[PDB]
């Protein structure tokens, strides 16, 4: 139920010290492995700590959210402006964890894919990056589905 | 109290009925508080919330206000009744009863109950979004509206003769009621929609009714927007929309009187965090999304502290080239945002300085913007 | 008016040709252009020869396209109302709305007035679940015995709080001191505590917007928060958060000589803000000694590395406790973020930087701090690598 999620909302809305969220994404994480429904309150507070300055919370919001989005579909489009932020963001850490939760994450939405893969080949264009490895393994899993 | 009685055998004896119930209640209106009061603690009100907006149209209004002879007291407990019944009953078309509710009070007798419904629904919904300052309350009619906020501020934005006041303060407690805090994101709809300074007013006032309860909207509201603006969300018009409706709210506060003192939104501030996304949107392709760029990023403040290098070198780039791309479009008349964003920049520091100077000279002796200058 | 003048002596109309005025008009129209002052715009455009000049149909365009320039807006700052107040629920459910958009104190105490004059016995201090009160502070501040005045204090401390949340300082200002006023009359403890949130709102408002350019507090401030720190009062409730603001106030305008020789020695035992804060400036105004900077550069280095090392898998970030030192990592890391002054800050950078490096990376002052270190396995060096790329990170946005 909501009810019972208003504290975990509200530590992880307030949240200021790294301890803080991590161990209270850490604690959504239990029981998102027990109830995987439960996410779908969390929506947005993911996508706020998905751009998150330090790794651990930042790569547990990106599994938690991807967690959400492989139940429902439709969840998947609103997460394409934080994770096209994600992926030109200043930050080469947030960039980095975005462009290894890529193939994940446009084999989830099917509809921004175009877009995604695109961005992601400016990034390590016109960057120093090579994610030539994770667009092509998300091409060929879109392909893949495409012939179907 | 048989009529308890009545209503919990009626609540175990209503398992599985979507039209028998409904068939009933059909009949039974066409001849009702009896109905509504054991309808509070059942969930064939919120069955029947759907039909309700259906089956009302005038000839019904007619028979109700035929039926409006029982006294001001029992009417007053029926308003009631229904206010609560629409707040706590309503599970998924709470958008079209609400839009009904409205649509119906602009038989006169019927607008004036139905304005009173809506002005006794939104002190329930006071009541109801923030009290006992314990876990928070439910609200099913406001559940069912975080969906629908995109449309209630595109409903709002009409600014009608009376809706836009009702919408507004509906607004203003979802964004109160919701634990994610869904204010950034209506207040975001109001910037990027607006199209006139009465349009713009709304977000103004949806911020000073919501900064006495919430905090920290405006850096969410434009973190939200430009995440759509730099990914396809947000189709340039929008994009243009909100940018010249954030040049004005910035050149409102930066005409400083009673204004943007008693509202206190630090709107250039807030902007300032985001020059580093707001820089690449002098190099959009669309004319209108790089001029309101070039206009917002002509007055909005730096950040307090310094500009970052890559900053700086990212801003001074950007505003040459929208300096050399204006004028070869529109000529003179049109490069005053970009030299007075350039004129800020050389004044941050002798490197800005430095950097303006030669990127454009630089710009002016390319084999590029060479025929601007003979 | 001299250019002008000049303009119309020396273009000879009716006689001068569509080359001349052309132009002489587009000149005109380009000096215009350049006018930051739109007075000036319409100085030149009242003129005879610009408008005999150029068009009849041009010189609106041009004047409303420099009047777009820096246009005037003009937006309704006062939230929507629909107050159309027949019933008493439905006045007091829009006095209720009133109060908590209400800011202005003498407004708040006329609504809770009226409030409390329509109904009986009900409590209006519960009227929004917004408004929050410090734990610390509810229970002396529900045991007001009047309930209209429990109630205002309330309000008034949440909406002061709250104000100076979302940095709205001047009315928090307001707020406060009439919170203040009004509990100078029945009740010392309260007065004591408006005087503690007054101290610290007023550290608030210096540092945001007194200070931001490098000007020195008005040295009363300064005398208040040393009051604050050599108080010793037991019966009041307390606030870290005040002392660790005002230990990070007096870091920031470089107080060393009040940190280091002048605080009292029964503060350092008890506030570890106070302690930590006395071992900085005392590291920092002993950096050019070349070795009685090492006489407290190394007890600075014991108490951190204390903080961040583990007693008894385990974490310290996914712990937070089992640490030897004094302090919380969390609460460190929040004290540090407290600070701007650059020479603090690069300490504690030259400080985590050298501690990283153990188990490089150099900043500055590295070598005034000690190289073997006790207890290397109960250090989390995770911690560390989390705690000095979070620190580098603030210093940056600080200083970029």
């Amino acid at each position: 139920t909501a009810a019972e999620m208003a504290p975990y909302m509200k530590r992880l809305s307030r949240g200021q010290t790294v301890e803080d969220l991590l161990e209270v994404l850490s604690d959504i994480d239990e029981m998102s492995r027990r109830r995987p429904e439960i996410l779908s309150f969390f929506s947005t507070n993911l996508q706020r700590l998905m751009s998150s300055a330090e790794e651990c919370c930042r790569n547990l919001a990106f599994s938690l959210a991807l967690r959400s989005m492989q139940n429902s579909p439709s969840i998947a489009a609103a997460f394409l402006p934080t994770f096209m932020y994600c992926l030109g963001s200043q930050d080469f850490e947030v960039v980095q964890t975005a462009l290894r939760n890529l193939p994940e994450y446009a084999l989830l939405c099917q509809e921004h894919a175009a877009v995604l893969l695109h961005r992601a080949f400016l990034v390590g264009m016109y960057g120093q990056m090579d994610p030539s490895a994770q667009i092509s393994e998300a091409l060929r899993i879109l392909h893949m589905e495409a012939v179907m | 109290k048989i009529a308890s009685v009545v209503g919990i055998l009626g609540h175990l004896a209503s398992r599985h009925g979507d039209s028998i119930r409904r068939e009933l209640l059909r009949m039974f209106h066409d001849s009702v508080p009896f109905l509504l009061q054991l309808a509070v603690m059942s969930p064939a009100l919120l069955g029947t919330v759907s039909g309700e907006l259906v089956d009302c149209p005038a000839v019904l209004s007619q028979l109700q206000q035929h039926l409006q002879g029982f006294p001001r007291e029992e009417l007053d407990n029926m308003l009631n009744l229904a206010v609560h019944l629409v707040s706590q009953a309503s599970g998924a078309g709470a958008y079209r009863l609400l839009q009904f509710l409205v649509d119906t009070a602009m038989p006169d007798t019927v607008r004036e109950a139905c304005d009173r419904l809506i002005q006794l629904l939104l002190l329930h919904l006071q009541k109801l979004v923030h009290h006992r300052g314990p876990p928070p309350r439910l609200v099913p009619f406001l559940d069912a509206l975080k969906n629908h906020v995109g449309e209630l501020c595109g409903e709002t934005l009409r600014l009608e003769r009376k809706r836009f006041l009702w919408q507004h303060q509906l607004l203003g407690l979802l964004s109160v009621y919701t634990r994610p805090s869904c204010g950034p994101e209506a207040l975001g709809h109001l910037l990027s929609r607006a199209r006139s300074p009465e349009e713009l007013s709304l977000a103004t006032q949806l911020y000073a009714g919501l900064v006495v309860s919430l905090s920290g909207l405006l850096p969410l509201a434009f973190r939200s927007c430009l995440a759509r603006v730099h990914a396809g969300t947000l189709q340039p018009p929008f994009t243009a929309r909100f940018l010249r409706n954030l040049a004005l709210l910035v050149g409102w506060e930066q005409q400083g009187g009673e204004g943007p003192a008693a509202l206190g939104a630090h709107f250039g501030e807030s902007a300032s965090a985001h020059l580093s996304d707001l820089a690449p949107l002098l190099l959009h392709p669309e004319e209108e999304v790089a001029e309101a760029a070039a206009s917002l990023l002509a007055i909005c403040p730096f950040p307090s502290e310094a500009l970052s290098p890559s900053q700086l070198l990212g801003l001074v780039r950007a505003g040459v080239h929208r300096f050399f791309a204006s004028l070869r479009l529109h000529g003179p008349p049109g490069v005053a945002s970009a030299c007075q964003l350039l004129t800020r920049l050389s004044q941050t520091s002798p490197a800005g300085l430095k950097a303006v100077l030669q990127l454009l000279v630089e710009g002016a002796l390319h084999r590029g913007n060479t025929e601007l200058f003979g | 008016d001299f250019l002008l003048e000049v303009c119309s002596r020396s273009v000879n109309l009716e006689k001068a040709s569509e080359s001349l005025k052309g132009n002489m008009a587009a000149f005109l129209k380009n000096v215009c252009l350049g006018l930051e002052d739109l007075q000036y715009v319409f100085m030149i455009s009242s003129h005879e020869l610009f408008i005999t000049l150029l068009k009849d149909e041009e010189r609106k365009l041009l004047v409303d396209q420099m009047r777009k320039r820096s246009p005037r807006v003009n937006l309704c700052i006062k939230p929507v109302t629909s107050f159309y107040p027949a019933s008493a629920s439905v006045n007091i459910g829009q006095l209720e709305h009133q109060l908590i958009l209400s800011v202005d104190p003498w407004r708040i105490r006329q609504i809770l007035i009226e409030l409390h004059g329509m109904t009986s016995e009900r409590q209006f201090w519960t009227v929004s679940n917004k408004w929050e009160v410090p734990s610390v502070y509810s229970g002396v501040i529900l045991g007001i015995k009047d309930n209209l005045t429990r109630d205002l204090v309330y309000i008034l401390m949440a909406k002061g709080l709250h104000c100076s949340t979302v940095k709205d300082f001047s009315h928090a200002k307001q707020l406060f001191a009439a919170c203040l006023e009004l509990v100078t009359e029945f009740s010392p403890k309260l007065r004591q505590v408006m005087l503690n949130e007054m101290l610290l709102l007023d550290i608030h408002t210096h540092e945001a917007g007194t200070g931001q350019a490098g000007e020195r507090p008005p040295s009363d401030l300064i005398s208040r928060v040393r009051g604050y720190l050599e108080m010793r009062l037991p019966d009041i409730p307390l606030r870290q958060v005040i002392a660790e603001e005002c230990v990070a106030f007096m870091l920031n305008w470089r107080e060393n000589e009040y940190l280091t020789l002048q605080v009292p020695a029964f503060l350092l035992q008890s506030n570890p803000y106070v302690k930590l804060g006395q071992l900085l400036a005392a590291t920092c105004k002993e950096l050019p000694g070349p070795k009685e900077s090492r006489r407290t550069a190394k007890d600075l280095w014991e108490v951190v590395v204390q903080i961040c090392s583990v007693s008894s898998r385990v974490s310290l970030i996914k712990q937070r406790e089992s640490t030897l030192g004094i302090m919380y990592r969390s609460e460190l890391l929040s004290f540090i973020k407290k600070l701007r002054e650059p020479l603090v800050l690069t300490i504690i950078l030259s400080l985590f930087v050298k501690l990283h490096n153990v188990r490089d990376i150099t900043a500055e002052h590295i070598s005034i701090w000690p190289s073997s270190i006790p207890n290397l396995q109960s250090v989390d060096f995770e911690a560390v690598a989390i705690t000095v790329k979070e620190l580098v990170r603030y210093t940056l946005s600080i200083n970029p």
